[PDB]
This record gives structure tokens, C-alpha cells and sequence, in this order.
RNA sequence: GUGAAGCCAGAGGAAACUCUGGUGGAGGCUCGCAGCGGUUCUGACGUGCAAAUCGAUCGUCAAAUCUGAGCAUGGGGGCGAA
RNA sequence: ACUCGUGCCCCGUGUGGCGAAAGGGAAGCCGGUUAAUAUUCCGGCACCUGGAUGUGGGUUUUGCGCGGCAACGCAACUGAACGCGGAGACGACGGCGGGGGCCCCGGGCAGAGUUCUCUUUUCUUCUUAACGGUCUAUCACCCUGGAAACAGUUUGUCUGGAGAUAGGGUUUAAUGGCCGGAAGAGCCCGACACUUCUGUCGGGUCCGGUGCGCUCUCGACGUCCCUUGAAAAUCCGCGGGAGGGAAUAAUUCUCACGCCAGGUCGUACUCAUAACCGCAGCAGGUCCCCAAGGUGAACAGCCUCUGGUUGAUAGAACAAUGUAGAUAAGGGAAGUCGGCAAAAUAGAUCCGUAACUUCGGGAAAAGGAUUGGCUCUAAGGGUUGGACAACCAACUUAGAACUGGUACGGACAGGGGGAAUCUGACUGUCUAAUUAAAACAUAGCAUU
RNA sequence: AUGUGCGAAAGGGUCCUGUAAGCAGUAGAGUAGCCUUGUUGUUACGAUCUGCUGAGGGUAAGCCCUCCUUCGCCUAGAUUU
């Protein structure tokens, strides 16, 4: 698992070919977002303290990778 | 009616050991039938095999003695079986 | 100074007659330590209750809720009703009386 | 033990496959003389060279 | 437990080297648990639990200590702190 | 080097196999799952080796990076033969320091136990893997500078004009902090469904302290040796400089990302008062790992927690003789071959300690006193202010009063001692299953 | 097998031990935490001591007494002459 430090380089690694999902993980006892993405090699990990940048980051994303919402207590 | 089997399983579900599980006595015959972890696991959620708590064993008297000691009670000549160096080292004191 | 806020709540209890809310009050008056001493109650803990079977608990110091849980088992068995109510905690700083027999 | 050779595994599987009473059917022939396995063997009996 | 060299400080004296507090942590040293061994009861048992065990009492316990696996030496041969 | 395997050109001192499931060694962790397997299955998240060729990045175009005084740094940043070096790769022991885990203490949270009386109480939970990023972490090394009125410094040592103290840096060394993994897991509570099919949904999962503590590991020192405590496979660095490298195009790249693959055999279970060997389900024997609380010097004995058992043919009675465990008035070895057996002594603290001696010992010689409980007092440290005050933290020692059964190492644990003779110097070894000795060995001496 | 019966309790006696639990002090070497300038200032810990208390506990299992203390039991069942 690897953190990436900025927005633009965690949206130029979702155009990455080797992609395969993504999904956001909101902590909200610690505001918190995450944004994780699955590549071939390592999870990518970037944090967030707003919701804005967020929101901005999801819809700016690629389409073609699909994004999840990771549910509270995800079944086995 | 054997309810070895049904002891082991639920010992391994519930993470204790034989000694801590509990049957229900009433409920022999409808335990008997488990036979599967996961029917061990309903009959857990339904309370009818139940995970007994430990034994107490508390420290309170040895607490009671230390703080005795603290303000020297129990440390008088017929208290020490250790030399004067076993109970507190010449070398350390001199570190 | 620090305030701290704690709930005990007898709805059920005192709707059914059963347990007496302003006896359970003096019993905190009479029990609860202030420096390990009773009756020093001081003006830094004050426990009114607030009507709806609910006796209100004001600390300026470190009391603990557990505390609380412990002095309220003990008014529970001191009255005899342990085996058929019991003291649950389900948010911060509140701890209700229910029926479990 | 656990740590086997593959000849040690393979004897062991025979005399597994050897450890059996003999078939009811075959007491039923004409001029059968078999009455039972005189070449059983037990664990706790007889131990097998290997 | 004892406390070997080396080291610090202080006392004497003239010298040289005497002494006294400490520090240090040597030794096929020592008490003693496990392990290893097997002294005495000439105890138990003695068609035994056992073709050599059991109990108490004992020896040793930081090194000629205890021990696994692999390997070598084969019968007038081997190996032997004998 | 050719359309095509077969044409040549260089180097050469070597030129086998087997032999370790505890030696060396490429790489995997967590959660979940079964009636029985799991570091192997499932989910998530990784790593290594080998082979291929891409995208980006870097370097260059008569050439193979840049920075720092330096120790060295940075994402790469060519490099044949031939050679040099390092790693693999190493004893035993001692005290000290760092780290992980365990233990202990305080507060808080949730649950449980007790509650005639008392107890802000007693107990349990409160977790964070591999793999990575980042910042640190002793020793060492570099730069300035030039030390006697020598200084720095460890528990111990030691270090310095071959350059110390000091000031500033570089660097090997995470089982350290934070972050990703990762809360979505695990766990703990709480509340609503139900013949089953389905469980579902809420919350919470914390902060400090302490230490001659136990265990593992790492580090710097030190001691001992007429004892100096493996090898090889494999991996890396360098010296050298052979070949090769399109001003508008690849680039003999140990950088980032990406592609493909990883065969075979073992894997259950026991490992022992019933799974092995002793004819057996035999009180014997059989190599290791982990290792809680109290007392206490202590993996001593004794009691307890987790975990595990309650299995060893039973019932009744209590004769002799037994086996095992004890006690006995007065005498105290008169017993007996013989004090055999038993008893007596025993911890700690403080006094005191002869003959002899190889001066090291003898020695715990011989002997004597004290020891409980309670209430106090003093001393032994760290931090901050402003010589005192405040805050923090364990234990170790000493003194006093009071008190009772004149008792207190209250069980357990735990030397009897002395005066001599023979003998072997000592430590050590042997007749497994009747002899452990004065026998053997030993160092020393002598001879060949 | 109706008894001066048998048994189980209890009570009394005898005997052994040695003063129970609990409550209270002005008794307790002292200490602390708030105040009234103390003479008991009120409290809070405190081995122990004193009173209730020759108390409490045990007592036949091979101790004694109880025709009028209490609660039960009974003229069987089977075998042989
Ligand atoms: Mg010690
Ligand atoms: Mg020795
Ligand atoms: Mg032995
Ligand atoms: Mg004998
Ligand atoms: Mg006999
Ligand atoms: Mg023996
Ligand atoms: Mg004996
Ligand atoms: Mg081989
Ligand atoms: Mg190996
Ligand atoms: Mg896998
Ligand atoms: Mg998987
Ligand atoms: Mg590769
Ligand atoms: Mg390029
Ligand atoms: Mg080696
Ligand atoms: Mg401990
Ligand atoms: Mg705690
Ligand atoms: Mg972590
Ligand atoms: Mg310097
Ligand atoms: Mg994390
Ligand atoms: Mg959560
Ligand atoms: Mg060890
Ligand atoms: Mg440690
Ligand atoms: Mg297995
Ligand atoms: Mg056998
Ligand atoms: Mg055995
Ligand atoms: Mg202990
Ligand atoms: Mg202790
Ligand atoms: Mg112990
Ligand atoms: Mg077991
Ligand atoms: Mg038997
Ligand atoms: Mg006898
Ligand atoms: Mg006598
Ligand atoms: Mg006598
Ligand atoms: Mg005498
Ligand atoms: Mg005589
Ligand atoms: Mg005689
Ligand atoms: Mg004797
Ligand atoms: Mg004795
Ligand atoms: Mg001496
Ligand atoms: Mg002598
Ligand atoms: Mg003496
Ligand atoms: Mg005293
Ligand atoms: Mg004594
Ligand atoms: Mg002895
Ligand atoms: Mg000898
Ligand atoms: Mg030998
Ligand atoms: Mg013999
Ligand atoms: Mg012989
Ligand atoms: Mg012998
Ligand atoms: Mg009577
Ligand atoms: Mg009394
Ligand atoms: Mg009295
Ligand atoms: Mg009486
Ligand atoms: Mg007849």
C-alpha cells in the first residue's frame, strides 16, 4: 500500500491502464476521506480533510473506473 | 446422548477452553443436533451455549502489602530470607 | 471549572411503583464521596432530579459514571430489587434502570 | 512422522488398502475354504518394517 | 556466598613502600534448583510397576558439565581416565 | 560469421558424484472458514526469482549525470576479459545501555461479582500484521581549531599534538514516533427480526506511569586460552577500460510503472502414567520451543489464574503382622560389629571466631543475640521556578514508641559441630544389573 | 410383640477449651483533615485494651439424667425342626 501526497498525481495514477476500481472511505469521527484505488501492484491511498475537494476530486475523475462508497460493515 | 463434540466446537467458536462452556441442561437434545459451527453459533446467539466467566483472582491483598511496605510495615528482620546484596545489590546502589 | 453531566434514569421503574426515586436521592446524598469523604457534597456535585423519572447529576470534579453504576447497584441491592432490574448504559453519561425478569 | 518419502507414503497406502475383512460374497463359492483375513493387521498389534 | 588481577581516593613516611575506604568480578572456588549421577537405609519390591524399578537420604551443578543428529572404528577385531 | 546445423577465432593450472527436514540459504502477512487442512483454502494486502519486450524518466550526440571543502548525497547516471576485496562466516563468560513482548501501578469506558455492614470496590475488555513512505536512533567518520593549571570520560575501563575538550556535520544500525495497510478487520456492549430461508441495525474500541522485574533481541565495552573457537554454494563493490553509442533520433540504464510464469514430493493425528521403545493401554526410557499472580534471594517449597484433568477395580469393617507418616515420661548409645535409623542444627541481620597453613585458606570454624503486628521518624532521586517552594517516582536501609502468647525465617524452606589417626594432593573417571574406593586419570617429575 | 420399650431431636448435668460475633469507649503509642485561640473543637485511620463475657464453641461417636419436654416406630417378613 502506497499514500499519494497530491490530487494530481492521484488522478493521473486513476488514468493509469492498470486502474481497476476505486472507492471512498469517509471517517467522519475524524473527517476524514479517502480515496483508494486498486492498480496492478498497490493500493493507492489519498487523504482528505474536506468534503469539497472530495467532491470536486470524484467528479473530475476518470468515468471508465468504477467507484464504490465502502458500506459500514462489508459482508464477508 | 454425547455432547463431547458439541463441548469441542464450542470451545473453539467462542475462543475458550472445554472448561469454559456452558450446555444448557434443558436443551440437550436440541444441542445434541448442532453437530456444525455454524448451528453452534446460532445456538450461542440464542443463549443456549454460553461462555462461562474466569475464576476470580484478585491482587488486592498484595496491593494492600505494598503499599504497606511503602511505609515500611512488613519489612523488618523477620521479613528478609535474602542477604542484604539479594535484596538490594552493593553494585547498583554504587551505579 | 470543568462541568460534567450524568443521567440516571428509573422511568420504568417508578411508572410500575416500584422503585422510589426520592429515596434513590437522598441515598446520593448520603453516599456519594467528595475527597473521600461522605457528606461533602459542597456545592460541586448536585443532584437534582429533572421529573420524568430522571435523577441529574452536575460534578465539577473527575466523578465517574461507573461510580454512579457502582452506587446505584448498591441502592438496588440495599432495596432488593437486583433480580429483576438492572443498570445498562447505552450513550455517554446516561444509565437507565430496565426489567429483565 | 509428518516429514514422509513418497516410497513411505505409497507402503503406507497399501497396507491401509490391505487392512480389511474379506468379502461377504466370497464365503458363498463352491469349494470356498476362507473364513476370515488371516493376514490382518492393527497399529497396535503387529508393527510393519517400514 | 566468597571476592583474584586491574583501577579511584585518602592517610603515613624521606626514601621504598606501608596502611585504610571504595571499585572490579577471576576461580577445572563454594551453598543450592532443574539436568546428570547413584552413597546409605544393606528401606520398598523381590512369581515386582520394572529381566535393575520405587521412596527417602545423598554426589556434582559454569565446566575433565549434560545432550541430539550425521559420520568413523567390526570379533582374537574394535574401544577402554583400565 | 551464413538462405541453411556444420567456417573459424580466443581463454585453460581443475579435472566427478553422494553426504544436514537442528549448519549455509530468494521470497507471505492479517482476518475468516471445516466434522476433520490450512503461513497451503477464501478475502484483502504483499514479496522473490526467472524471462520478455513496452510507456515515462535520465544521459549523450567527437560522447557515458549532477551536487557537497569533506565524511558522502541524490530516481537512474555504459561498461568485456583479467584481477582485488567484502558478505555468507562463526568460541565461552561478565557487568552496562537501547528496543519488542510479558508482569505491575493510576485514571477513564463497557460488562460481570459482592454488597447484614464496609469497600469512588474486585475481576475482565479497550487490539493493530507483513509490506512500504517519512523523521530519528549509540559506535564510527569528516570540517574548524590547537590542549599542562592536562582535559574528556565508564558501574568497570579507557581516549587524546598519530589532534582531545568544544562547535558544526556525514553515516551503519527499527522489534522507535507518525502515516498508508486500517477499521472496512477483530473485539466489546445495546436494541429490533425468526419454524427455517436472512439475521439486521446502532454505538464504543482511551490516556498515563513505573523497574537491579521476566524473556527475546540489538549495541558498545571487557575477561579467558600452551583452547583462538567450519566449509562451500550464492550475492555485491572496486581496479581495468575491451566493445558500442545519428542537431532532430536512439539511448548494451542496477529509476518508476507495466507483461508472462513458477514444476515435483511431504502436510491428518500422537509425540507419551494409552498413539514411540521396553512381549502390554508397563510407576522405566526417549531431543526441543513458549512460560502468569502471591510469598519469597529465587523457573525452591506452598497457594492461585488461563488451559487441562477429576483417569488409574469398587463397597464395608478397622484383628494380628506389615508398608508409609509420626509422638512419647525419666534416663540419654547402657542398644549394636558399628549412633544403622532417627533426632538435633538450619533463613536473614548484628557480634565473635582457635590450632594449622602452600598465606590463597581454615571459616558458615567454634559460638552468642535479634526477628511479629501497629503508629511514626529519617535518609538515599528527577523536573520546574526565585536557596526555598511546588510537581513527579519506586524500592532499600536505619531509628523510636506502643502492643501480645515471651511469640514472631510461627507453614514451607533450611549446615549438627569439634579433637585426632590411616589414606588419596585437589576438580574429574570406572565394574549399565552385588564393589565409587585407598582403584584409574591428572598436573608435576624422570627416563628412552 | 405396648414397654421402667426402641429411635431421632431438645433440655439439664459432667467434661474440654479459654472469654465468641457485634456494639460501645475517653482506654490506646500516635497520625491526618477542616475550625471555634482549644483543655473533648468536631471528625477520619489506628496493633491493642476494657464492658456486655468463666463468655462463646464442642460434648458420645463406647459420658450421665429426663414413666410428667418434643417428634416418630411396633404384635412383622423369610427359613428350618
Ligand atoms: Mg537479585
Ligand atoms: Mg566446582
Ligand atoms: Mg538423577
Ligand atoms: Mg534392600
Ligand atoms: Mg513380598
Ligand atoms: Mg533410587
Ligand atoms: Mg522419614
Ligand atoms: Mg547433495
Ligand atoms: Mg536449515
Ligand atoms: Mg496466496
Ligand atoms: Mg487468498
Ligand atoms: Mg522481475
Ligand atoms: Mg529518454
Ligand atoms: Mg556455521
Ligand atoms: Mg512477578
Ligand atoms: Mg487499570
Ligand atoms: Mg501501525
Ligand atoms: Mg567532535
Ligand atoms: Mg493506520
Ligand atoms: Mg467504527
Ligand atoms: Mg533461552
Ligand atoms: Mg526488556
Ligand atoms: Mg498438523
Ligand atoms: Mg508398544
Ligand atoms: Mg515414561
Ligand atoms: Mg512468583
Ligand atoms: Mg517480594
Ligand atoms: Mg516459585
Ligand atoms: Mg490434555
Ligand atoms: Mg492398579
Ligand atoms: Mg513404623
Ligand atoms: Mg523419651
Ligand atoms: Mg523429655
Ligand atoms: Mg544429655
Ligand atoms: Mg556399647
Ligand atoms: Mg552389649
Ligand atoms: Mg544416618
Ligand atoms: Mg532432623
Ligand atoms: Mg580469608
Ligand atoms: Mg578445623
Ligand atoms: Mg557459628
Ligand atoms: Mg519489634
Ligand atoms: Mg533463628
Ligand atoms: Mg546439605
Ligand atoms: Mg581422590
Ligand atoms: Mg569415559
Ligand atoms: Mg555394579
Ligand atoms: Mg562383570
Ligand atoms: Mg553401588
Ligand atoms: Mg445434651
Ligand atoms: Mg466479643
Ligand atoms: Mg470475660
Ligand atoms: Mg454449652
Ligand atoms: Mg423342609
Amino acid at each position: 500500500p502506497q499514500e499519494v501526497s497530491d490530487i494530481k498525481k492521484f488522478i493521473e495514477i486513476c488514468r493509469r491502464k492498470d486502474a481497476s476500481s476505486a472507492r471512498i472511505k469517509k471517517n467522519p469521527k475524524t473527517q476524514q476521506i479517502k480515496f483508494k484505488v486498486r492498480c496492478q501492484r498497490f493500493l493507492y491511498t489519498l487523504v482528505l480533510k474536506d468534503s469539497d475537494k472530495a467532491e470536486k476530486l470524484k467528479q473530475s475523475l476518470p468515468p471508465n473506473l468504477q467507484i464504490k462508497d465502502v458500506p459500514k460493515r462489508n459482508k464477508r | 446422548v454425547n455432547l463431547r463434540t458439541q463441548k469441542r466446537l464450542a470451545a473453539s467458536v467462542l475462543g475458550c477452553g472445554e472448561g469454559k462452556v456452558w450446555l444448557d441442561p434443558n436443551e440437550v437434545s436440541e444441542i445434541s443436533n448442532a453437530n456444525s459451527r455454524q448451528s453452534i453459533r446460532k445456538l450461542v446467539a440464542d443463549g443456549l451455549i454460553i461462555k462461562k466467566p474466569v475464576t476470580m483472582h484478585s491482587r488486592s491483598r498484595a496491593r494492600e502489602l505494598n503499599l504497606a511496605r511503602r511505609i515500611g510495615r512488613h519489612r523488618g528482620f523477620g521479613k528478609r530470607k535474602g542477604t542484604a546484596d539479594a535484596r538490594m545489590p552493593q553494585q547498583v546502589l554504587w551505579m | 471549572k470543568v462541568t460534567k453531566k450524568f443521567i440516571i434514569n428509573a422511568s420504568q421503574p417508578a411508572s410500575d411503583k416500584i422503585f422510589d426515586v426520592s429515596a434513590f436521592e437522598k441515598f446520593l446524598n448520603e453516599r456519594i464521596k467528595v475527597d473521600g469523604r461522605v457528606g461533602n457534597l459542597g456545592d460541586v456535585i448536585k443532584i437534582s432530579q429533572i421529573g420524568d423519572g430522571k435523577v441529574e447529576i452536575i460534578a465539577h470534579n473527575d466523578l465517574s459514571g461507573r461510580y454512579l453504576k457502582y452506587l446505584t447497584k448498591k441502592f438496588l441491592k440495599k432495596m432488593q430489587l437486583r433480580d429483576w432490574l438492572r443498570v445498562v448504559a447505552t450513550s455517554k453519561g446516561v444509565y437507565e434502570l430496565k426489567f429483565y425478569n | 512422522p509428518s516429514h514422509k518419502t513418497f516410497r513411505i507414503k505409497q507402503k503406507l497406502a497399501k497396507a491401509q488398502k490391505q487392512n480389511r475383512p474379506i468379502p461377504q460374497w466370497i464365503r458363498l463359492r463352491t469349494g470356498n475354504t476362507i473364513r476370515y483375513n488371516a493376514k490382518r493387521r492393527h497399529w497396535r498389534k503387529t508393527r510393519l518394517g517400514l
